[PDB]
């Protein structure tokens, strides 16, 4: 991709400052969804809470008790009525923002599963998504309690999960270097991907819905295509070794930000496959990060449970 | 499936939204929600 | 008599 | 200061008070010990279980003991990747990782080399550097009847000590802690139990008074 | 018109030269191996890092200066007026980074034992190293007050001789009593209290732990290092005591004394004892190495690995 896109006049260098700082957990943070309204966020982190921040005024709308500890992951739901959790208890549970009791309360806990839940994504308010510790993704909903679709067929355990922005369909990735493409209406995998070397740790779909990044422990992003079934471009870099832990694209796609473990957060021309900047604010494993629907602003969580909101 | 094709497609939807794009165009710091109006 | 050190 | 007609005041007042439910809830975490539970083969996984809390993933007991409290996590009973959920559990204070001895002769392979490997993946991690290791050697009067009747050799070949009770599980115990390859930063724990000894979560609690204080002195200036 | 000069006997000045260049090598070699350690939890790390940085520049600074202007030539200000008040800027800047840095490691280490979650919280490496910059800013802003009040003054027969110029507050005994009174009040009587009563009661924490561990089922050889912690905490505390309380109470001699007191005898002795308070501050500031080396006898291979 490099040759062709090299044309292009590059994008300069990126510099970008905390523009807030969202103190108040205990422990490592795994996940960070923004909202449809681009406005609040929710964070979940190994303490027990997850905690619905707004991020303008860097209020915290809410924060959820949690009844096992661990939290690998959470999503927000695009009517900003529900919010989900799921780890090690492999218990995707749910919980109703938009009460008229006034606080928050678990809807339904989601049991049946013999692993932990890596990943949970809101279709809409009665459809979720997870992907789960015995090599499986599923399809939850809420209303019935019952799993509708078992997405079943990988043979190392899968570790994320992308829903497309039109949510007809869905990106898992998982511990085989096998991303695989599903559908959930019909209820099979279309395409498999491999080309990492090792396990893949975070698949990001491209704003269009038709393609997504993938990174993995193997220090390289990889975007896929879906229609032309193989690997499209190999970011990666010399110098750098660790594992990459959370991706996320911009809204335009230009730049695509990845998570490694040198500790801080690096920022890739999405055409040329240059590091075009440095998001050099934590101090440990950036865990987590996410880019607003609006493409405004880009917040970060990482392990020193500090999530930075950059822009 | 003709590789050149779709990452020209990638190209050609990402430099249609590249301008508008407000993190690669960047911010004016007075249309910007995150300036910080505090003391 | 006074030592001016400090 | 603008307070945006009373509401952004009465959200930083709801912000505040949820950090306040923060503080009290991680004074409550932060005080609170966790401990991590391994071990593949069944091996005293239920009997240390069941004398812990008697005073379908990851269960947890969350037990007292001399005025302070225990998490337990048994963790064996979800089954994946181990390398991609162990850094979950930094920050655990003491694993307590429990062994069978009587598995000596049982074959899949040996069951103990198994368990050794595992011990091995485990106490050499990369996460794990500084955490110490309780281990556990469990089913000690099943494993003397088989040891009167079956030899040892046909587990370990390299030894030739005696048929004796504290000779050979003196050789098993000094087997599992030649295993870590560093020791100047944590040091493995051994005890003898099986389905009697009462004498044991006084042991856990020495072990965990152990960890914390050489937690504790590493955290200050000294040591 | 050359007088002030005090007569002292010369075996004694050779005697605490020495004494004077073995604290100096002492302290520099410790200070440098110490920082090299450090450089090469992370806040106790920046602290111990920041008290030995600042017992270092007192060194480095303060003592080649204060040898060459008061031990050999004893009268003349050998580093003119901007050599005067930025002497007296860094020494103090230096005592009160050393005092407050040891006030800080007591609270953090009272905080580490009695209060786990309030330390976690109250601790972070962006928070340490914020703080340790404010502690430095901090000790500048109280040293602007050593800055404003002192100066040169001549001080010859009749005021007008060139050698006859001295180094000394220029401002009346009222604003000096109470400038360096306060001084002394705050800085030193508020880290005594400090250090005094949290690292007893931590030895209070420690002496308990001991006696429950004579858990012998489970001890190794470690019943050492908690032995060697309560000796490291009672020697900090009292070489604190000890080596910053006789320059205080000189410095509260001359607070105090309006010259209708001072004779021959109290004016040599005033001389002598100012030398053994400068001998004492840098038995502290070169003894914080070595009461942290002797202790942690593997951080002190790692000292003996590095330097061999």
């Amino acid at each position: 991709l490099s040759q062709i896109t090299n044309n292009i006049d590059p994008v300069g260098r990126i510099q970008m400052r905390t523009r807030r700082t969202l103190r108040g957990h205990l422990a490592k943070i795994y996940a960070m969804h923004w909202g449809t309204d681009s406005r609040l966020l929710v964070s979940a982190s190994q303490d027990g809470k997850l905690i619905i921040w707004d991020s303008y005024t860097t209020n915290k709308v809410h924060a959820i008790p949690l009844r096992s500890s661990w939290v690998m992951t959470c999503a927000y739901a695009p009517s900003g009525n529900y919010v989900a959790c799921g780890g090690l208890d492999n218990i995707c549970s749910i919980y109703n923002l938009k009460t008229r009791e006034g606080n928050v309360r678990v809807s339904r806990e989601l049991a049946g599963h013999t692993g932990y839940l890596s990943c949970c994504r809101f279709l809409d308010d009665n459809q979720i998504v997870t992907s789960s510790g015995d090599t499986t993704c599923a399809l939850w909903d809420i209303e019935t309690g019952q799993q509708t679709t078992t997405f079943t067929g990988h043979t190392g355990d899968v570790m994320s999960l992308s829903l497309a922005p039109d949510t007809r369909l869905f990106v898992s990735g998982a511990c085989d270097a096998s991303a695989k493409l599903w559908d959930v209406r019909e209820g099979m995998c279309r395409q498999t991907f491999t080309g990492h070397e090792s396990d893949i740790n975070a698949i990001c779909f491209f704003p269009n819905g038709n393609a997504f990044a993938t990174g993995s422990d193997d220090a390289t992003c990889r975007l896929f295509d879906l229609r032309a079934d193989q690997e499209l471009m190999t970011y990666s870099h010399d110098n750098i070794i660790c594992g990459i832990t959370s991706v996320s694209f911009s809204k335009s796609g230009r730049l695509l930000l990845a998570g490694y473990d040198d500790f801080n957060c690096n920022v890739w021309d999405a055409l040329k496959a240059d590091r075009a900047g440095v998001l050099a604010g934590h101090d440990n494993r950036v865990s987590c990060l996410g880019v607003t629907d609006d493409g405004m602003a880009v917040a970060t969580g990482s392990w020193d449970s500090f999530l930075k909101i950059w822009n | 499936m003709l590789v050149s094709k779709c990452c020209e497609e990638v190209r050609d939807y990402v430099e249609e939204r590249s301008g508008e794009d407000p993190l690669v165009k960047g911010i004016p710091e007075d249309k910007n929600p995150f300036k910080e109006l505090k003391g | 008599r006074r030592p001016y050190i400090l | 200061g603008c307070t945006l007609s009373a509401e952004d005041k009465a959200a930083v007042e709801r912000s505040k008070m949820i950090d306040r439910n923060l503080r009290e809830d991680g004074e409550k975490a932060a005080r609170e010990v966790k401990l991590l539970l391994l071990g593949a083969g069944e091996s005293g996984k239920s009997t240390i279980v069941k004398q812990m809390k008697i005073i379908t993933g990851i269960v947890e007991t969350h037990f007292t003991f001399k005025d302070l409290h225990f998490k337990m996590f048994d963790v064996g009973g979800q089954r994946s990747e181990r390398k991609k959920w162990i850094h979950c559990f930094e920050g655990v204070t003491a694993i307590i990782f429990c062994v069978a001895l009587s598995d000596y002769d049982l074959v899949l392979m040996n069951r103990m080399h198994e368990s050794m490997k595992l011990f091995d993946s485990i106490c050499n991690n990369k996460w794990f550097t500084d955490t110490s290791i309780i281990l556990f050697l469990n089913k000690k009067d099943l494993f003397e009847e088989k040891i009167k009747k079956s030899p040892l050799t046909i587990c370990y070949p390299e030894y030739a000590g005696s048929n004796t009770y504290e000779e050979a599980a003196a050789y098993i115990q000094c087997q599992f802690e030649d295993l870590n390859k560093r020791k100047d930063t944590k040091e493995i724990y051994t005890h003898f139990t099986c389905a009697t000894d009462t004498k044991n979560v006084q042991f856990v609690f020495d072990a965990v008074t152990d960890v914390i204080i050489k937690n504790n002195l590493k955290d200050c200036g000294l040591f | 018109n050359s007088d002030l000069d005090v007569n002292t006997d010369i075996y004694s000045k050779v005697l605490v030269t020495a004494i004077y260049l073995a604290l100096f090598v002492v302290g520099t070699v410790g200070n440098s191996v110490t920082l090299f350690t450090l450089a090469r939890q992370s806040t106790v790390d920046y602290y111990l890092g920041s008290l030995a940085l600042s017992d270092l520049l007192i060194l480095l600074l303060a003592m080649p200066v204060e040898l060459y202007n008061f031990i050999w030539v004893h009268h003349p200000w050998a580093f003119g007026d901007a050599g005067c008040r930025g002497y007296y800027f860094l020494r103090d800047a230096c005592t009160y980074a050393t005092a407050l840095n040891v006030v800080s490691l007591s609270v953090e280490r009272y905080l580490a034992i009695c209060h786990p979650f309030k330390a976690k919280t109250l601790m972070s490496r962006s928070r340490t190293k914020k703080f340790i910059s404010a502690i430095w800013l901090a000790s500048a802003l109280l040293a602007i007050p050593m800055l404003f009040t002192m100066g040169l003054q001549n001080l010859s027969g009749d005021g007008t001789h060139p050698g006859g110029l001295v180094c000394t507050p220029i401002v009346d005994t009222a604003t000096l009593k109470v400038v360096i009174q306060v001084n002394t009040f705050m800085s030193f009587l508020f880290p005594m209290l400090v250090a005094s009563i949290l690292n007893t009661v931590i030895a209070n924490k420690l002496t308990v732990m001991v006696h429950q561990a004579a858990n012998m089922t489970i001890e190794p050889g470690r019943v050492q290092a908690l032995r060697r912690g309560v000796l490291v905490l009672r020697a900090v505390v009292i070489a604190f005591v000890v080596c910053w309380l006789p320059y205080h109470v000189r410095r509260l001699m001359f607070c105090y004394i309006s010259d209708e007191q001072w004779t021959t005898f109290l004016f040599d002795f005033y001389h002598y004892f100012y030398m053994l308070t400068n001998a004492l501050v840098y038995v502290s500031a070169a003894i914080n190495p070595i009461l942290y080396n002797l202790v942690s006898a593997n951080f002190r291979q790692v000292f003996l690995s590095t330097l061999a």
